[PDB]
RNA sequence: GCUGGGAAGGCCCGGCGGGGAAGGUGGCUCGGGGG
RNA sequence: UGGGCCACUUUUGGUAAGCAGAACUGGCGCUGCGGGAUGAACCGAACGCCGGGUUAAGGCGCCCGAUGCCGACGCUCAUCA
RNA sequence: GGUUGGCCUCGGAUAGCCGGUCCCCCGCCGGGGUCCGGUGCGGAGUGCCCUUCGUCCUGGGAAACGGGGCGCGGCCGGAGAGGCGGCCGCCCCCUCGCCCGUCACGCACCGCACGUUCGUGGGGAACCUGGCGCUAAACCAUUCGUAGACGACCUGCUUC
């Protein structure tokens, strides 16, 4: 009945300039845009969600293509609204420049 | 083609910084980039403040250069300058902008309410003088 | 984010309008630039012209068809620009390079869309009033440009039907007015509501 | 909101002839509180609606060991009739509060959703 | 947008197929029928309207008669030449009359 | 070092490359610059190298 | 908590005063204006 | 092992040298890592396999992590900045 | 495999702008000059539009010159990449859909994720069901010699 997700993408791993630390990723949170206002966001899940070729189960529902890796947001990233994320498992490459879904879930207002 | 300028007595909004939406006034002006401020009846006592967080107002009060805070009170309270400004399209855009701000998720819902019945009958009235307006035969 | 970001490049900077465009498209951001033609470059119209002049002058000695290629077209060379910002020799910086287009002018797909600005490349606020500033289109057309007349002549074509369509936008909001007077004790109850949460003061 | 149970969980019962939601548990954790309330005190909550009554209730392979006969008989989860009476119990005296304040019914019949221009951490709940 | 002429000759014909001695001839057959019926004339009209209110520069295909020349050859050279001298609507009559 | 006597390069650089003409035909690649206020006529033609 | 037992500052038309001026108020003079 | 080489500073021959020869300490050789785009020696720091936090030197338009600060004050126009 | 409402457009200035309005000129609309407003842009992209629980009794308002047809037919505009819009005529439906209320009901699946859209998505093979339509070339081989190392290229081959 509504998105009920904040919209973010993932803009790269946590990095040097020759470095990668590909266990944690930073995500741009649509309408955040400095530090101070990344406190709302802190510790709340986030997901990848992806499609796949093979079916596989869905939680309270019937097997289809869709995929997800589980995360959480860890703290703020600089001064201009980037925050850090630690996935389930280490995100894709290829979800570079993509959505993930910042769920509201664990809320404290 | 100015018609607002830094003088003595002008009535400043801060726009940013620690003093911001407070009016205040220029008793003083130093070195081109800074200004001695003074807001005696909106609690900004008297300090140096850069002329890039004012934004220069309508109002000027009559008092000599460094005078102390007790005649620039005075002005302020003669001229009547809080009630004056809060009269002003500028302070209702504020406190317009304030009261939005501010809007709760039920108060949403009644304004989504509101606003969709008053745009219904707003374009009903626009669709029926757009008929009046097309009803034109003369040559 | 999810829709394409139209961008008007007249008044914007060369450099600082390419910085912002690479860093959209590399968030996944399909980005449409028009009007390449009025993107400005700071200093004065001779050095930048003796920029692109040196440019021309780098070519591969042995074969010139291998070498670097000059875009003479001012949106080619906007684009080139981007590039420059883009790490294009992997499948990240190609895949974003890709999410990129270019116009000099305003083609019929953006001519009927509304336009943005980044004012943090806009020549009015980033530049001082009183320093000299190039055109793209003007160093385009005289480094071999070829398309300056007639991108000028449907430019003042399209300008035409946009004043004929912004004449009947005012006359449709004049009648909104109109119609707002008219119905007014019938609309004043949810003007109050609108009134006091902050819309329509 | 009605009250906090000996769990930790809420009691929620956003009406069932609002919203469909009936007299039931959810996650402090897993909610938005929002500055709108009614006083619902004077409303009196029945004493046995406690955790153990609203713990699921299931029974599965009893006597049933190897699985070749289907064990998808009494799947349906039915409605008790005391969950039939604890809502109206409730929303007797729920109702009449919610009428109260004007459009505040059409407010709990609505859902919540995110618009593309709206961001959860300017908004004010 | 172009626009070709009624009764287009073998000659200039022979320069749309590669083996003209298998091929069934069948080149431009459907769109002469159009010089013909109303609704394909219409088309036609409309498409010379077009050409007088978009078209900045015209051209004329024309054929040369190989018949008429003592070569091996039969397929003709087919080539655009420019109109020029007038409004785009003056060469447009021009080149209408000058047609077949 | 600098080659011993100066002499000019042998052909021309502006008729590269030297392949087979993709056309038998032979294009104009240019007609007259076009002005209304000439008569309407036709500018070009196609004949024949008899001897 | 300390400090110059902070420095400034606010209110008490601060009151009896004294002195100094200028980025000179009022007035006065001159030069330009609005009924 | 008994071919060394480099840097701050002192220092001899030489016009000088990425030259030749000394003193002192450190390094490279034997050494990876962050930075200097790149680089035996410079700057930071020396190393078991990892998670979290914080730094050094160095940076924070885009490549490319980080100023998307409503940063402060000036100086500067270069037709080889 | 992505995605999880839309914005359908003045030109522009920046030591200035925007809107509105009476007189003059240009074939009943625009351009000027007065005059009146607004300008930390409120005729505001910090904006605007749309807004999704569904139905049943049931009142009041909004409307009622209204709303919906992958229903027909006609016309108009758009060429810079028109791939898009707009206006009529006929026919069929409901007086419903919009706001405030009355009234109860729907699996209320017993706290829990990938839910919610674009979407009747793109692509490729195959099957069935109806209608309207079409019956061609390219290459080799042969020939030419305006061509040529070989490929390639220029040509001819039951009609007047
Ligand atoms: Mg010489
Ligand atoms: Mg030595
Ligand atoms: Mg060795
Ligand atoms: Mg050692
Ligand atoms: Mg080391
Ligand atoms: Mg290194
Ligand atoms: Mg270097
Ligand atoms: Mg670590
Ligand atoms: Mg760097
Ligand atoms: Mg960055
Ligand atoms: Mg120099």
């Amino acid at each position: 009945s509504g998105r009920l997700w904040s919209k973010a993408i993932f803009a790269g791993y946590k990095r040097g300039l020759r470095n990668q630390r590909e266990h944690t990723a930073l995500l741009k949170i649509e309408g955040v845009y400095a530090r101070d206002e990344t406190e709302f966001y802190l510790g709340k899940r986030c997901a990848y969600v992806y499609k796949a070729k093979n079916n596989t189960v869905t939680p309270g529902g019937k097997p289809n293509k869709t995929r997800v890796i589980w995360g959480k947001v860890t703290r703020a990233h600089g001064n201009s609204g980037m925050v850090r994320a630690k996935f389930r498992s280490n995100l894709p490459a290829k979800a570079i420049g993509h959505r993930i879904r910042v769920m509201l879930y664990p809320s404290r207002i | 083609v100015f018609r607002r300028f830094v003088e003595v007595g002008r009535v400043a909004y801060v726009s940013f910084g620690p003093h911001a939406g407070k009016l205040v006034a220029i008793v003083d002006v130093i070195d081109q980039n800074r200004a001695l401020v003074d807001g005696p009846c909106t609690q900004v006592r008297r300090q140096a403040m850069p002329f890039k967080c004012m934004q220069l107002t309508d109002f000027i009060l009559k008092f000599p250069h460094s005078a102390h805070q007790k005649y620039v009170r005075q002005a302020w309270q003669k001229a009547d300058i809080n009630t004056k400004w809060a009269a002003t399209r500028w302070a209702k855009k504020i406190e317009a902008r304030e009261r939005k701000a501010k809007m709760t998720d039920f108060d949403r819902f009644k304004v989504m309410k509101a606003k969709k019945m008053r745009n219904r009958i707003i374009k009903n009235e626009v669709k029926k003088l757009q008929k009046a307006a097309l009803l034109k035969a003369s040559p | 984010e999810v829709q394409v970001l139209v961008l008007d490049g007249r008044g914007h900077l060369l450099g600082r309008l390419a910085a912002i465009v690479a860093k959209q498209v590399l968030l996944g951001r399909k980005v449409v630039v028009v009007r390449c033609e009025g993107i400005n470059i700071s200093g004065n119209f001779y050095r930048n012209k003796l920029k692109y002049l040196a440019f021309l002058r780098k070519r591969m000695n042995t074969n010139p068809s291998r070498g670097p290629y000059h875009f003479r077209a001012p949106s080619r060379i906007f684009w080139r620009t981007v590039r420059g910002m883009l790490p294009h020799k992997t499948k990240r910086g190609q895949a974003a390079l890709d999410r990129l287009k270019v116009f000099d002018g305003i083609p019929p797909p953006y001519d009927k869309k509304k336009r943005m600005v980044v004012p943090a490349a806009l020549k009015v606020v980033r530049l001082k009033p009183t320093r000299k500033f190039a055109y793209l289109g003007r160093l385009a057309h005289e480094v071999g440009w070829k398309y300056q007349a007639v991108t000028a002549t449907l430019e003042e074509k399209r300008k035409e039907k946009a004043k004929i369509h912004y004449r009947k936008k005012k006359q449709l909001m004049r009648l909104r007015k109109q119609a707002e007077k008219n119905v007014e004790k019938k609309i004043d109850k949810y003007t109050e509501v609108l009134k006091t949460h902050g819309l329509l003061v | 909101f009605l009250k906090q149970l000996a769990s930790g969980l809420l009691l929620v019962t956003g009406p069932l002839v609002l919203n469909r939601v009936p007299l039931r548990r959810t996650h402090q954790k897993f909610v938005i509180a929002t500055s709108t309330k009614i006083d619902i005190s004077n409303v009196k909550i029945p004493k046995h609606l406690t955790d153990a009554y609203f713990k699921k209730k299931k029974l599965r392979k009893p006597r049933h060991q190897e699985g070749e006969i289907f064990d998808t008989e009494k799947e349906k989860y039915e409605i008790t009739e005391q969950r039939k009476i604890d809502q109206k119990a409730v929303d007797s005296q729920i109702l009449p509060k919610i009428k109260a304040i004007p459009q505040l019914q059409g407010y709990l019949r609505s859902v919540f959703a995110l618009t593309n221009g709206i961001y959860p951490h300017k908004l004010v709940f | 947008k172009t626009v070709f002429a009624e009764h287009i000759s073998d000659e200039c014909k022979r320069r749309f197929y590669k083996n003209w001695h298998k091929s069934k001839k069948k080149a431009f057959t459907k769109y002469c029928k159009k010089w013909q019926d109303e609704d394909g004339k219409k088309q036609l009209e409309k498409d010379f309207s077009s050409m007088k209110k978009y078209c900045q520069v015209i051209r004329v295909i024309a054929h040369t008669q190989m018949r008429l020349l003592p070569l091996r050859q039969k397929k003709a050279h087919l080539m655009e030449i420019q109109v020029n001298g007038g409004t785009v609507a003056e060469k447009l009559d021009w080149a209408r009359e000058r047609l077949e | 070092s600098h080659r011993k006597f100066s002499a000019p390069r042998h052909g021309s650089l502006g008729f590269l490359p030297r392949k087979r003409s993709s056309r038998h035909r032979g294009k104009v690649k240019s007609f007259p610059k076009d002005d209304p206020s000439k008569p309407v006529h036709l500018t070009a033609f196609l004949g024949y190298k008899a001897g």
